[PDB]
């Protein structure tokens, strides 16, 4: 008689105090092994099929504790941590299952070869939204670039609708001289404090107001200069020894404008 | 061993398939060979013409018929020709057995008779109920009257093993959220570029 | 009766005695397990859990005996060594969580690119403090850099 959601909270307690063939690390191996196999099917035939069971309870799983399904297995983690990074980007898992396509038939040469192709093709962008990309958006923009080079010929046009893409949904920031006036690239979705997107400007300014605000606080840093990123739902405003960071997530920059709402009508 | 209180499936059919014998008789019949009618030679399948109780118990009602019919007044005749065909070796028994030579019908026959004469009714009854007695007044003990009680209870349930699966689930995800530019679509009628050329 | 460090010095004396699978380098191997586990979803999820019981474990072990812990676990060792070096300068664990995502996303290939990228990029600045630096340092700037160059896309 116990919560429907306490009792997680206890057979995870057992699969984490578990070794490596115990009946719990096994009952639950089968899960991984049937959401493995789901999604080698999946690169390969192309189509991701309507029902999937085995890598939708993986993930309610990871959602339930993530630095457990991290741990056990760490390859479904970077899977789910992958589209994760896209569903908060509307791009539909296709494109996943159409870059890894074009990945997996490549030699362990041309691996090397077509990333060092590709990160010399976008340091050679003049907008920064993508000559300085974080390496997490690289990724997810290395899937769209894929996607499309896989699906029509173009290695150009490929090009040129991944900039798109990241232009019309991204922003980079910048402070005081800072050698290539960027510093962080956060998407134009996880800075809104109301439901239409144009609201991203708002959320805009109350970060260079933070983080102006951290600076005027913090100034012992090496430069008066903190760094910006994006993992997952919040925004760290790390320093360069790691020792200010400060996370927003939609909810407190949607509080904090909504107060500051409340500081123009006096 | 056997009683005629408890009713099942059985009493159940052979209410109708003794008025296409006797009921007391081909409830008796097939308790014996089949606990609760068990033709298991081949060629009495052949012959007789399986594992369906609509006609299982309505081949031994045939049979049972006209063997109770052979004579019209000799049951016991009947269930002895029953498990002992007349070909080739219940011919010797038969003929051996209206004569009232009991020690010479068989190991099987005479201890399938002394298993359903209880409830059969022939004139040979009770000169083979008295057949072998340890004194010629005494009454012979057929052998599951002698050899009631000795068994041993087997010590395997069908109670089987319960696994259960590790069914845990925790909060479920947010779905794919619209794309910023389809967002700013059907939100302001207008795409992005036809936004910033203002 | 014994003091309770001189109990250490005596269960770790058993434990340096011991065969690779005896039930003594077998029922601290769990420890192990568990520590790399929590530092692998550490690197993947980007988050250090407020509560590592492991990892604090094996480094209280490490600091009575670590020649022992050097030994018998040669990863943990160098980890720790890595968290010792920093922690002797400020720098948030978090530094190492940024770092490592940024290298283990990358093949084999790439690392010596990279690498050979790093140190040239280094012995080509003017104060000496930057064009000689010892390898410890080396190893302790490197994260710095990697952290910086992670999350703001700036390789400047």
């Amino acid at each position: 008689d116990i919560p429907d959601g306490a009792k997680d909270a206890m057979k995870l307690k057992y699969l984490q105090a578990d070794s490596k063939d115990g009946a719990f690390r096994t009952a639950i191996g089968t899960m991984v092994t049937d959401a493995g196999q789901e999604w080698s099917a999946a690169v390969i035939n192309g189509k991701l099929p309507e029902r999937t069971p085995a890598m939708d309870a993986l993930r309610r799983i990871r959602n339930a504790d993530p630095q457990l399904i991290a741990a056990l297995y760490p390859d479904q983690a970077e899977l789910f941590l992958t589209m994760d990074m896209m569903d908060k980007q509307g791009i539909d898992p296709q494109v996943i299952l159409d870059a890894d396509r074009l990945t997996v038939k490549r030699s362990k040469e041309q691996r090397f070869e077509d990333d060092k192709a590709f990160e010399s093709a976008l340091n050679a962008s003049k907008a920064p939204e993508i000559a300085r990309m974080p390496a997490s958006l690289r990724e997810s923009a290395r899937k769209i670039y894929d996607s499309v080079k896989y699906r029509s010929g173009n290695e150009s046009m490929a090009m040129e609708q991944m900039t798109k893409f990241l232009k019309e949904s991204t922003y980079t920031f910048t402070g005081d001289d800072v050698d290539g006036d960027t510093v962080g690239v956060i998407p134009k979705n996880m800075m809104q404090v109301n439901s239409d997107p144009k609201s991203w400007e708002q959320g805009r300014d109350i970060l260079e107001e933070a983080r102006k605000g951290i600076i005027a606080s913090n100034p012992w840093i090496t430069n008066k200069q903190l760094t910006m990123y994006s993992q997952g739902d919040s925004i760290y405003l790390m320093d360069t020894t790691g020792q200010v960071r400060v996370r927003y997530d939609k909810e407190l920059l949607s509080k904090v404008w909504s107060e500051n709402q409340k500081k123009l009508e006096e | 061993y056997d009683k005629n209180v408890p009713s099942d499936y059985d009493g159940l059919f052979q209410k109708a398939a003794d008025a296409n014998v006797s009921y007391d008789l081909l409830r008796k019949v097939a308790w014996t060979e089949s606990r609760f009618m068990q033709f298991t030679k081949a060629t009495a399948k052949a012959l007789g013409l399986r594992l369906n109780p609509e006609l299982a118990i309505n081949a031994a009602a045939k049979q049972l018929a006209g063997l109770v019919g052979k004579f019209d007044g000799d049951e016991l005749k009947a269930a002895l020709a029953y498990n002992q065909g007349e070909g080739r070796l219940g011919n010797p028994q038969l003929e051996a057995y209206s004569k009232g030579d009991f020690a010479s019908i068989s190991e099987e026959g005479r201890n399938y008779m002394r298993n359903l004469l209880d409830v059969a009714k022939s004139p040979m009854a009770g000169q083979l109920e008295t057949f072998g007695g340890i004194t010629p007044k005494g009454k012979g003990i057929p052998a599951e009257v002698g050899l009631a009680g000795i068994g041993h209870k087997q010590k395997v349930t069908q109670e089987l093993p319960e696994s259960t699966s590790f069914d845990v689930k925790g909060i479920e995800q947010e779905a794919t959220a619209k794309p910023f530019a389809k967002d700013f679509w059907e939100t302001h009628g207008e795409t992005l570029d036809e936004y910033n050329s203002r």
